[PDB]
């Protein structure tokens, strides 16, 4: 029954930037870890961030270390992924799951996840 | 025939149990449980425990014996390191960390947490006790942390030779053995004592 | 590093069927390994933790097993809403979280 | 030219804690990474432990992963290490490397070492 | 995870000989290799780091060569006071600074 909302999806020329939210109601915020996750438009899915539940270790995909910064805010009930210098190949779908446990890096996996919000990397209208 | 009144108000052992942070062996937390119909039967029934001991009483006798009070205590300590919980034991857990009576009577609940407590670099926000002055009474806790004066030469509060830090952490990781993985341990104890019962078993009608 | 495969990509079954799908890994990841069930429409859904523990609410007729290197799904029933895409992931390696390719599986 | 020379090599019993502490000299100890090395007394070289410039960054060897402390003190010029729980297989030789570097896992290795001191874990004389 | 393996094991030559050790690396590390010459009796020292560049402060007739997953080191001439033990170790994969096993070197 836990909500995640996803926005700042659309269109952008390649080198710029944008900024994706993710808000959560239906859970205690506070003390979960979270994750984005990609998904390619004719490709599997593929991991991509994670913050632990207070903003003390954070990973990144090896793809997209050095371009990618996850934020987290505990007040407010949301997480937020900055998207910087995107290339042609980061045309994919995100998703915002949710981990079990309180780290990044554990065995236990994505318990929730929400609908996908849709980005396109190119020079069009 | 039997008709007592309606089950409201149950104990929340379940926020005690199914919680995600864990205190450390050296400094657990105690809760106080009190005023509420206790079902241990939900306790029992659940095959998530891989250690169910219980010391002075049957688990299946606890549904109608209504004691004053239950004291709750969690902590995380090692895979085989979890046999030294239990009245009168030696081990460095049982020395430095939690002394239980000799004539405790309660339950021990045990089970691996390898899924939520193992860091692939390494989790060290568990910390065990290696020395102290003395042995630990029976129900106390110890949170200084002083250097330990090893030998004959003054610390003054500097490490040195024979001048030791006496908190280590453990080095959780998902690739060690079974003996070195992770076991969230939830100790309950019974009290009677000259006061009105509180706690009770639910009473089916 | 760590390797990911899918046995079957397409499969073929009925209403009253039952179907396996198998996962293998490159290396040992000692039965760390989650089942995911993605709806083509909607957001994907987690139905097995660990190697055989299934997941609160989903339905027992998902039923999975394996340990060490291979692992396997089985399905039972075959419900006629069944239908999505099936990934594998291994979280005990250094490349964190690595999922395998997709798997479909249609009703004729 | 630089010099390093350590201590605290003895006799303990197996479960008793032991200190070590290893004087640099030669060099500017307060922006160089270092390094713990073992020399088994039958077989090669061994990376024990690492610490960074200042401590934010500390690393161990897995098989010393929570039973080992490595310290650093800037303002004495020297380094100490904590051994904890030892066992059988710790009599070797220790060594104490500095690094190139100012951090703990770089391509950089170890420029200057010093002589060892045999420790050994037993019940004797 | 990376396996690090020294193929000769012991040799003999003469005061004016050239005398050639391999190490090869399980994965490829490009080029990070570190050789150490181990005194028996002291504390040891490092000779090459990176793939083939010479430490400052040792004499030229060490060199070393190649990269990729095959690396090689030469003496010029093996003079008599340079007999020891000698070791491989990488620095690129996540086993961090795995040494390879010695080489004992006799000269007569
Ligand atoms: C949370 O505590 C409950 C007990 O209160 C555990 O057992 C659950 O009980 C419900 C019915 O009361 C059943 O659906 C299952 O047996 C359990 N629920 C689920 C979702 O599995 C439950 O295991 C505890 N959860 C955790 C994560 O510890």
């Amino acid at each position: 029954e836990v909500q995640l909302v996803e926005s700042g999806g659309g269109l952008v020329q390649p080198g710029r930037s944008l900024r994706l939210s993710c808000a959560a109601s239906g859970f205690t915020f506070d003390d979960y870890a979270m994750h984005w996750v990609r998904q390619a438009p004719g490709k599997g899915l593929e991991w991509v961030s994670g913050i632990s539940w207070n903003s003390d270790s954070i990973d990144y995909a090896d793809s997209v270390k050095g371009r990618f910064t996850i934020s987290r805010d505990n007040a407010k009930n949301s997480l937020y992924l900055q998207m910087n210098s995107l290339r042609a190949e980061d045309t994919a779908l995100y998703y915002c799951a949710k981990d079990r446990g309180y780290e990044i890096l554990t065995p236990a996996s994505f318990d929730y996840w929400g609908q996908g919000t849709l980005v396109t990397v190119s020079s069009a209208s | 025939i039997v008709r007592f009144p309606n089950i409201t108000n149950l104990c929340p052992f379940g926020e005690v149990f199914n919680a995600t942070r864990f205190a450390s062996v050296y400094a657990w937390n105690r809760k106080r449980i009190s005023n509420c119909v206790a079902d241990y039967s939900v306790l029992y029934n659940s095959a998530s425990f891989s250690t169910f001991k219980c010391y002075g009483v049957s688990p299946t006798k606890l549904n109608d014996l209504c004691f004053t009070n239950v004291y709750a205590d969690s902590f995380v300590i090692r895979g085989d390191e979890v046999r030294q919980i239990a009245p009168g034991q030696t081990g460095k857990i049982a020395d430095y960390n939690y002394k239980l009576p000799d004539d405790f009577t309660g339950c021990v609940i045990a089970w691996n947490s390898n899924n939520l407590d193992s860091k692939v670099g390494g989790n060290y926000n568990y910390l065990y006790r290696l020395f102290r002055k003395s042995n630990l009474k029976p129900f106390e806790r110890d949170i200084s942390t002083e250097i330990y004066q090893a030998g004959s030469t003054p610390c003054n509060g500097v490490e040195g030779f024979n001048c030791y830090f006496p908190l280590q952490s453990y080095g959780f990781q998902p690739t060690n053995g079974v003996g070195y993985q992770p076991y969230r341990v939830v100790v309950l104890s019974f009290e009677l004592l000259h006061a009105p019962a509180t706690v009770c078993g639910p009473k089916k009608s | 590093d760590i390797q990911m495969t899918q046995s079957p990509s397409s499969l073929s079954a009925s209403v009253g069927d039952r179907v396996t799908i198998t996962c293998r890994a490159s290396q040992s990841i000692s039965s760390y390994l989650n089942w995911f069930q993605h709806k083509p429409g909607k957001a994907p859904k987690l139905l097995i933790y660990g190697a055989s523990s299934l997941q609160s609410g989903v339905p027992s007729r998902f039923s999975g097993s394996g340990s060490g290197t291979d692992f396997t799904l089985t399905i039972s029933s075959l419900q006629p809403e069944d239908f999505a895409t099936y990934y594998c992931q291994q979280s005990y390696s250094t490349p964190p979280y690595t999922f395998g390719q997709g798997t479909k599986l249609e009703i004729k």
